């Protein structure tokens, strides 16, 4: 099914057509994920996150590097940190483009889809600038980054989010105050406070049902401790609430950029320790150590020492997690991922009490499902 | 709330073909030193490995095919009890080789210069 | 700091009651809305005419794999296997031994581009920068068995695009 | 340059040949096989012999960065050529 | 044998099993089901096609990567045989049309062709030849498709004294002619049969049966030079037959009798079209013509394969023509008809 | 080349009608370009 | 003493529990030949069922007889919901596997199989 | 960009901002493809002297977990584990929408 | 007095310190059922008995607020509810009890 | 300044130790060990029948108000008498903080359901009994989530095969999808990949 977002089988019991009774059926994109993390090592596991949520690369990159870099005990340089920081920005802006352009196909209008497609083509372009690839990077690493950043991204990243609030208003224009839109996603799929808190819903949820709570507000990571922006309320935990959050947020990103874009700081861009990150290409081919190094870190790994380690972030779609556990040598024993759409797609049952199938479409589109995360 | 001396078998569950769970005879050991390195580190916890099955090779690209679904399964076990333990449990058949620890030897580098022994030697 | 997104309530003034009784009786949202899309139609596309006409890249686009050679003609690959021990997909195959005039070459050297994952470790990983991800991307294929890539098939085309892959090296490599 | 087996087909640089008794030669009829012309053995044995005035010499391949890791040769086997085995490169005292 | 060809692995889609086939006429019935159990078996396959490449495309996930080659070839062009049957060991020959077309006739695909494949073979140096003919294969029969049968028998057992003769009776199944022909004259009003069906025996056979049967025949050692007739385990009268295919599908049955003139006549106005043809005078002609008993040839049988009965598969093929009313119906519902033994 | 276009358009190629053996006086494919001249239209420089 | 049971105690009610399974299994047979259009006969079905029960008649572990007619509820109810399709229905009969021979010289005729 | 002054004004009243302050496509106005050479810093690590790896060693400094309490082995106030946390702060860029 | 609390399904209590003075004297009421020396008695009768004080003491909702530092008062409410209920489950469970088995010899060693 | 080693919080250790020992104070019964990571990571790790009273506690308590589940997975540890390792991640928005609860299993012994405490643990707990084989006793609909229908075995144990024992293909003969014993094209090749010297000497294991 189109609406389906892929892969989905869902086993909708329809009474003409109300619903009454939603058994999503996943697992159709389930690969083993976890099992190939167990079987491959450190470095070798990076793209396995990169590629859960495909939606938000950089963002599953971050945390896994966080979960790495905690179970290791050292630290990223600040200029890592604050590329880090803007990437999951840009990131978080590409996830909620799609998030609002899906939800509004699904509804029915597409001109949206396109513009902010277009956008996303931009923002593919800055990816590819960066690391190389367009969308799945592999840039984000344990330890820092992996290069640094070409002598003009800095500036075209300034031009386009300087001509990026524009096309937040036309997209708005189109939506926010339509009235065929607002009885399409209005008192659709109410969720109360206690009930979300209880299914484990985060981030957009949690914040349209009226949660004050945000990861990056929170258990600040990186240097979001040094940037301000405020977090999108809602009101009433339903469609409208949650598009205008997310319409919000992408806002505040763009806050956020503008900071990053402004306080960047000199320096390195991964940590120098290089038995945790290689060296350097003239290090390697002149310093023996360096070489050793470098041999070492590409065919063996790291080694991390024993310990179980659980690291969340805010990631654009709710809070990202993964649980990961070492037994002290270049591989890691275990590697739980904790996807925000899961517990959101678990809950689609008890959203969907009363209504029809199109306000099945409007409820899936609003809680944002990515089934590569969703099945791993 | 039954008795614990019945022997445990949990073949039926873990869903093994029957081929794999008869014809499957694993192998308990600490492994080897690697004789090309003097660390002991990989001579601690015991191993459970399985029989090597066939290789050919690919038509094409002439890569190294196989048909065992268990060739690369090796399980770390902390000791000989557990590996037996988990073995019986699961219902292949076993074979252990107990741990070959190196005995003590006395050093002494005065015996390089030994008034009237053997063990002297002619450099350094 | 957090705000409302939506916790405005209305005015109940005559003027705004009127305005907003015009607005539902007189469409003038969808009005707008009409009038945003007029606006996009009347604007310039912007579709490029492939391929006639070529997106951008960068210096780093990681795309069809090569190996490399000296000034002199002689492989850069010394069968280190760094590539094959850090591809994290195991699309790489490589088999050596000493050459007639004992250099330390490759016999065999394979890379599935159908299990690849296009992830530039290889490169990255090779001290010698012998592996590379080249600049082209436009090697699709009508049957499966043609994205088996081989020694021959690699060399092949390292020398097609050795001048672009040599460009994009001194272009990017003052950042590696 | 590329030599010629006795079926006719052409012979990569690593001996590579199907037999003719060998049934895989069918997926090369109304194809090609895949070979490259260049030879690096023959390229590098067509290189000369650089002549250094020094018992030991480095090489690196040839710029900087962008070559091989750097590796010192000792020339005092005067016999024979000391070959720098990362890009194959000879060196050697003058006699004279 | 060459170290190439030596058996490995337990027999899988990845396995090799030594052999190395060229399949003539292999975008058929009887060639897609061969190919598929080579493909199964994991051996090397060579399918030479004459007609679209689209055509070949459901053969293609049939085998693992490099086992399944296209080449390009021509009936008649002792090259392009040559060059599809260079590097095999075992050639098959499935060649055959039901009709005439303007440039092949009945003479060409039963006779010169596969004289031709056999006597390239022989210069190629094949091990295996396996050519299939038909089991009423008469020198002097009614129909000139089963004497361009016979004489193309005759030419390669001459050409090719080492060959496998297999002598199919009737192929049933999904893709068959048999059935979904005597299935199909539901849209003629009645069925016209030739003295009501009462004359003619036939005990069809089925098609995974004779694709193992052609299978095991590569397989078996003893099996070089020989004649093998396959057939069912019941013979039906062609009456009880077509009562019998009607009743699994469904559909109301008004057998009427038709004179073999006004038969023939009927044949042959529905042989003019340019495509396909619905039926011929000879497809009447082989219809009305019983199967013949060959007691002293060997069967599926002596093979190592037990046939397979029509009661069994017949609801395989036979659903389809179903309507919406008795489409889940069951097989046991429809008893097994009466047989003749 | 345009430099009044917008990027993305400012660079354009017109293929050949005849390269090689092929006549591609309307097949035209997106690799027909040498390496040297992708590199310039795809932009990853500056300098034809 | 003080090992949990999963199910029903002792033997007898674990058996007891079999047989409730094998009667719901049993009375299912029909209904998944008529909806999922299989080939197959109800009488096949039925034998198939009893062989898929009779290949766990050496349990003596009332534990694992309660897990394994757990794990044949859950199959059974996939069936009676269509969630399965005629695939798995089909792969639960072993439609095309080539027979593997278990006699010696056959075995080594074949290949390195023990 | 390129068009019509009919056209500008047309498009500008239908959309009601004015579309050629800030449009969507890139005139000129993105950095060169070409850039000067760059000199990356070396890090706080590639000094000469009184750089032991002993003084900097992120993973030789971790630890086993601290046993709070293992069963092998006045009034206390009740603890929780961490101070309530502090009620938000509206905003004062944007209080409401 | 305020028109809403800002989360869905948590409706305004008219109410506030009638309501927790009744919760809060029945969870002390409940409490007086476990035994003394129970470590969970004391505590949760010492966070009560400091809650019950500062409501008792303060008519003001929003100093309240402020002083009990748990959020709006239909949150503390909602703590106070699932306190009582929280309570009844443990008089029915009774974890005051010595442990119920150690676990097997090295069942928590790791690595391993 | 050692920018290379990350920072230590003596003061979130503290508080984190001083609640370990308040929960373990308040249920002796179940609570079996609290640890704290160096990284500040409160662990509790109790009998597997105090799953519930536990976390009810964790949920429900003043002091403890734990009332979003982050996750719900296990570990198989295969010498271990009792292999499967139940683990509950929970978090506190009041306080905002987190907490870990970790209990012991094996095949055959069942697990109490926590759908009773958490609503999300219907799907986790499916999860993990379609991964390793952890039954749960008191579940609204048990059976598998992410393996295919009628799949045999549980993938996520240590002593499953990382291919497999089938694969799928389309059998043209049978006109639908097959399912037949794994047969790779090219074999997974191990890597040995641990270094014969011990790398961390705060590990060690005592040779007893
Ligand atoms: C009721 C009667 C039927 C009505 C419905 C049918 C009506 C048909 C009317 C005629 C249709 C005109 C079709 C011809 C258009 C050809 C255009 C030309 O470009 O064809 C090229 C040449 O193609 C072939 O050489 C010929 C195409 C068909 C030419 C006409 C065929 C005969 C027409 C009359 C047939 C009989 C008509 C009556 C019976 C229907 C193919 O270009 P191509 O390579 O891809 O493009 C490459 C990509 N580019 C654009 C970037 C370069
Ligand atoms: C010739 C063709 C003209 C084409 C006109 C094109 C108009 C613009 C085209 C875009 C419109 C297409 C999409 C429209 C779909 C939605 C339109 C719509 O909803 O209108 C209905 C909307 C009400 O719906 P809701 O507000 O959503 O109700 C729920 C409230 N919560 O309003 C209407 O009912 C429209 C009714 C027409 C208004 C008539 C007003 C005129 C009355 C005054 C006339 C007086 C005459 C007699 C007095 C004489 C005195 C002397
Ligand atoms: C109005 C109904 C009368 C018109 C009859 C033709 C209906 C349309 C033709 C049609 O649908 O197909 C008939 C079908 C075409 O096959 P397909 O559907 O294309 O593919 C095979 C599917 N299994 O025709 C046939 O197969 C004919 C096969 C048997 C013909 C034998 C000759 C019978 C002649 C009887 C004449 C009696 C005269 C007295
Ligand atoms: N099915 C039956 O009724 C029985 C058939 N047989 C025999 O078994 C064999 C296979 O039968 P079946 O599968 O039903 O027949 P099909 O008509 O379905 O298949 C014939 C095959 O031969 C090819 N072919 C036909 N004419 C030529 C030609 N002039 N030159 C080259 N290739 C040609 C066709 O390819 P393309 O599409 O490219 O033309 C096709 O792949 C035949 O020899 C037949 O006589 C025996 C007993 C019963
Ligand atoms: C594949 N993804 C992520 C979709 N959203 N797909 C879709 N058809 N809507
Ligand atoms: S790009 Fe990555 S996946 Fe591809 S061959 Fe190189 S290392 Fe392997
Ligand atoms: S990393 Fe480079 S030198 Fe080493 S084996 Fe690979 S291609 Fe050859
Ligand atoms: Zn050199």
């Amino acid at each position: 099914h189109p609406a389906a977002h892929g892969v989905l089988r869902l086993v909708m019991e329809l009474s003409g057509e109300m619903v009454r009774k939603c058994d999503p059926h996943i697992g159709l994109l389930h690969r083993g994920t976890e099992k190939l993390i167990e079987y491959k090592t450190y470095l070798q596991a990076l793209p396995y996150f990169d590629r859960l949520d495909y939606v938000s690369m950089m963002c599953n990159e971050q945390a896994y590097s966080l979960a790495v870099e905690k179970l290791l005990n050292i630290q990223p340089p600040p200029r890592a940190q604050w590329i880090r920081v803007l990437f999951g920005e840009i990131t978080r802006l590409l996830n909620h483009i799609m998030a609002v352009t899906t939800h509004a196909l699904d509804i029915g209008a597409m001109t949206p889809f396109f513009w902010m497609f277009e956008e996303r083509e931009k923002m593919f372009e800055f990816y590819e600038r960066v690391s190389g690839a367009r969308m799945h990077a592999a840039y984000i690493r344990p330890g820092g980054v992996h290069q640094d950043l070409p002598l003009g991204l800095l500036d075209d990243i300034y031009e386009f989010s300087k001509n990026f609030s524009f096309r937040i208003d036309e997209l708005e224009e189109m939506l926010t105050n339509n009235r065929i839109w607002r009885n399409r996603t209005v008192d659709i799929g109410v969720v109360t406070a206690e009930d979300a808190l209880n299914y484990g819903f985060s981030g957009v949820m949690l914040r349209g049902s009226g949660i004050q709570w945000d990861l990056r507000k929170t258990q600040p990571y990186d240097v979001y401790d040094q940037v301000e922006f405020d977090v999108p309320i809602g009101s009433r935990g339903d469609c409208y609430d949650r598009y205008l959050c997310r319409v919000e947020e992408m806002r505040q990103s763009l806050r956020i950029i503008s900071q990053c874009l402004n306080k960047m700081p000199p320096g390195e861009i991964k940590v120098d320790d290089a038995k945790v990150s290689p060296p350097k290409r003239a290090e390697m081919k002149t310093s023996m150590e360096s070489l050793i190094h470098h041999f070492k870190l590409y065919t063996e790994g790291y080694q991390v020492p024993p310990g179980a380690t659980y690291t969340a972030i805010e990631a654009p779609k709710g809070e990202f997690g993964v649980y990961l556990v070492s037994d002290g040598s270049s591989r890691p024993y275990r590697c739980k991922i904790k996807a925000p759409g899961f517990a959101h797609l678990a809950g689609l049952d008890k959203m969907s009490k009363g209504h029809m199938l199109a306000d099945v479409v409007a409820i899936i589109g609003t809680q944002d499902i990515v089934f590569g995360e969703v099945d791993r | 709330l039954i008795a614990v001396d019945e022997k445990l078998d949990i073949t039926t569950l873990t869903g093994v073909p029957e081929e794999h769970i008869k014809t499957r005879k694993v192998r308990i050991f600490v492994p080897a030193r690697n004789n090309m390195q003097s660390g002991v580190n990989n001579t601690k916890k015991w191993k459970m490995e399985f029989d090597t099955r066939e290789r050919w090779e690919n038509p094409l690209m002439g890569w190294s095919s196989t048909a065992d679904p268990l060739s690369n399964l090796v399980l770390t076990f902390s000791t000989k009890e557990d590996a037996v333990a988990f073995a019986e449990k699961n219902g292949w058949s076993f074979d252990v080789e107990e741990r070959k620890v190196p005995k003590p030897k006395s050093k002494s580098y005065g015996a390089n210069f030994s008034w009237n022994k053997r063990t002297r030697v002619s450099t350094k | 700091t957090y705000k409302f997104v939506n916790m405005r309530e209305p005015s109940m003034d005559m003027k705004s009651v009127t305005d907003r009784a015009a607005q539902t009786l007189l469409w003038t949202e969808l009005v707008r809305g009409l009038g945003m899309t007029l606006s996009y139609l009347f604007r310039e596309p912007a579709t490029i005419n492939y391929p006639f006409e070529k997106g951008p890249l960068s210096p780093r686009f990681r795309g069809e794999h090569a190996l490399r050679r000296y000034p002199s003609g002689e492989e850069r690959c010394i069968a280190c296997k760094l590539c094959e021990a850090v591809c994290p997909a195991q699309a790489i195959t490589i088999e050596a031994e000493p050459r007639a005039d004992g250099s330390r070459r490759t016999t065999r050297y394979d890379i599935d581009m159908t299990k690849c994952i296009y992830c530039g470790f290889c490169q990255e990983a090779c001290p010698v920068d012998a592996i590379v991800e080249g600049p082209n991307f436009e090697f699709s294929t009508e049957t499966h068995e043609e994205l088996l890539y081989n020694k021959e098939k690699l060399l092949n085309n390292g020398d097609k695009w050795e001048a672009e892959i040599a460009a994009n090296i001194q272009a990017d490599y003052l950042y590696r | 340059g590329v030599r010629t087996s006795p079926t006719g087909e052409k012979v990569t640089h690593t001996g590579q040949a199907y037999d003719d008794g060998d049934y895989r030669r069918v997926r090369f009829s109304d194809r090609q096989k895949e070979v490259n012309e260049n030879f690096a053995i023959d390229l590098i044995a067509e290189q000369p012999v650089s002549e250094v005035g020094s018992r030991v010499i480095s090489c690196d391949g040839g710029g900087g960065a962008l070559g091989h890791p750097r590796v010192y040769i000792n020339l005092d086997k005067e016999t024979k050529t000391g070959t720098c085995g990362y890009c194959g490169l000879q060196f050697r005292q003058p006699h004279h | 044998l060459h170290h190439a060809l030596i058996p490995h692995g337990k027999g899988g889609r990845s396995s090799v099993s030594g052999i190395v086939a060229t399949v003539f006429g292999a975008t058929g019935f009887l060639g897609r089901y061969v190919v598929n159990h080579l493909g199964r078996m994991g051996s090397q396959v060579i399918v030479p096609y004459r007609c679209e490449p689209y055509d070949t495309m459901h053969l293609r996930p049939m085998g693992d990567l490099g086992q399944i080659i296209f080449m390009e070839w021509n009936g008649k062009d002792k090259d392009s045989i040559r060059k599809v049957v260079e590097h095999s060991n075992v050639v098959i020959n499935l060649v055959g049309r039901e009709w005439e077309t303007k440039n092949f006739d009945f003479e060409d695909v039963f006779v010169k062709i596969p004289h031709a494949i056999a006597q390239v073979s022989k210069e190629a140096g094949v091990e295996k030849l396996i050519h299939i003919s038909h089991l009423n294969a008469d020198i002097k029969s009614p129909s000139r498709y089963l004497r361009s049968k016979a004489v193309g028998e005759k030419e390669v057992r001459a050409a090719f004294p080492e060959a496998t003769i297999i002598k199919p009776s009737d192929i049933f199944g999904r893709e068959d002619r048999f059935l979904n022909y005597f299935a199909s004259m539901r849209w003629f009003g009645g069925v016209p049969l030739i003295s009501l069906g009462k004359e003619t025996v036939k005990q069809p056979v089925y098609i995974v049966d004779v694709s193992k049967g052609i299978i095991n025949a590569i397989k078996d050692p003893d099996a070089k030079g020989k004649t093998f007739a396959f057939v069912g385990p019941n013979r039906y009268l062609l009456f009880d037959l077509v009562q019998y295919i009607f009743a699994v599908a469904y559909r109301p049955f008004l057998p009427y009798p038709l004179p073999h003139f006004a038969y023939r006549w009927v044949g042959r106005l529905f042989e003019v079209s340019p495509f396909e043809p619905w039926t011929t005078r000879d497809k009447v002609e082989r219809v009305h013509m019983s199967d013949m008993t060959l007691p002293h040839l060997p069967g599926l049988e002596d093979l190592g394969i037990q046939a397979t009965p029509l009661e069994l598969k017949a609801i395989e093929v036979l659903r389809r023509h179903r309507t919406y009313r008795w489409l889940t119906s069951e097989m046991e519902d429809v008893k097994p008809a009466k047989t003749v033994n | 080349e345009d430099n009044k276009q917008f990027f993305g358009r400012h660079r354009w190629v017109i293929y050949t009608t005849e390269m090689n053996g092929r006549d591609t006086f309307w097949d035209v494919d997106g690799s027909m370009v040498p390496p040297e001249w992708h590199r310039w239209l795809h932009c990853m420089t500056d300098d034809p | 003493t003080s090992v949990k049971p999963i199910f029903s105690r002792d033997m007898n009610e674990a058996k007891r529990r079999v047989r409730e399974l094998y009667r719901a299994w049993y009375r299912e047979v029909p209904n998944t030949v008529h909806l999922f259009q299989l080939d197959i006969s109800v009488k096949q079905g039925r034998d198939k069922v009893r062989e898929m029960f009779m290949k766990n008649a050496h349990v003596t572990d009332p534990r694992v007889v309660d897990l394994l007619v757990i794990k044949g509820k859950m199959e059974l109810e996939e069936t009676i919901n269509v969630w399965k399709q005629r695939t798995h229905i089909m792969r639960f009969f072993h439609e095309t596997e080539a027979p593997r021979p278990t006699d010696f010289l056959s075995k080594f005729y074949v290949g390195h199989d023990p | 960009a390129s068009a019509t002054r009919v056209i500008q004004l047309l498009r500008n009243w239908a959309s009601g901002r004015d579309l050629q302050a800030k449009l969507q496509l890139r005139y000129q106005e993105i950095s060169k493809r070409t850039q000067p050479p760059p000199k990356l810093p070396v890090g706080p690590s590639h000094k000469l002297s009184n750089n032991y790896y002993c003084t900097r060693d992120g993973r030789r400094e971790a630890m086993p977990p601290s046993i709070v309490m293992s069963s092998q082995k006045t009034e206390k106030k009740a603890v929780t584990p961490a101070p309530p946390i502090k009620r938000w702060e509206l905003s004062k860029d944007q209080p409401y929408l | 007095l305020k028109k809403t609390t800002g989360l869905v399904g948590l409706a305004v209590c008219e109410t506030p310190h009638e309501r927790l003075k009744i919760l809060y004297t029945k969870i002390l009421d409940v409490l007086g059922q476990i035994p003394k020396n129970a470590a969970y008695r004391k505590y949760t009768e010492q966070i009560t008995n400091e809650k019950l004080g500062m409501v008792k003491a303060e008519p003001d909702v929003k100093k309240l607020e402020e002083q009990l530092q748990g959020g709006q008062i239909e949150e503390v409410i909602l703590q106070a509810e699932n306190e009582l209920s929280l309570a009844r489950k443990m008089l029915r469970w009774k974890p005051w009890e010595p442990l119920v088995e150690e676990p097997p010899a090295n069942q928590w060693k790791w690595p391993i | 300044t050692r920018p290379t080693i990350r920072p230590r919080n003596d003061v979130v250790h503290k508080q984190l130790s001083a609640f370990g020992q308040y929960v373990a104070e308040i249920l002796p019964k179940y609570v079996q060990q609290v640890q704290v990571s160096c990284f500040n990571e409160l662990e509790i790790f109790i009998h597997p029948d105090g799953v519930i009273p536990v976390l009810t506690f964790l949920r429900d308590h003043t002091n403890a108000q734990f009332k979003s589940l982050a996750d719900l997975t296990a570990v198989d540890v295969p010498t271990r008498q009792n292999r499967f390792e139940i683990v509950y991640n929970l978090l506190s928005l009041r306080f905002n903080s987190r907490i870990r609860v970790k209990t012991y299993t094996d095949e055959l012994t069942p697990i109490e359901s926590s759908v009773t405490v958490y609503k999300a643990a219907n799907w986790y707990e499916r999860e993990i009994w379609d991964m390793f084989g952890v039954f749960f006793a008191n579940h609204p609909d048990l059976r598998r989530i992410l393996t295919d229908y009628g799949f045999e075995g549980h993938p996520f144990r240590k002593d499953f095969p990382l291919s497999g024992y089938v694969e799928l293909r389309y059998d043209d003969e049978v006109k639908r999808v097959v399912a037949e014993p794994v047969e790779l094209a090219q074999e997974f090749r191990k890597f040995d990949l641990n270094s014969p010297w011990e790398a961390f000497p705060a590990y060690r294991q005592p040779p007893e």
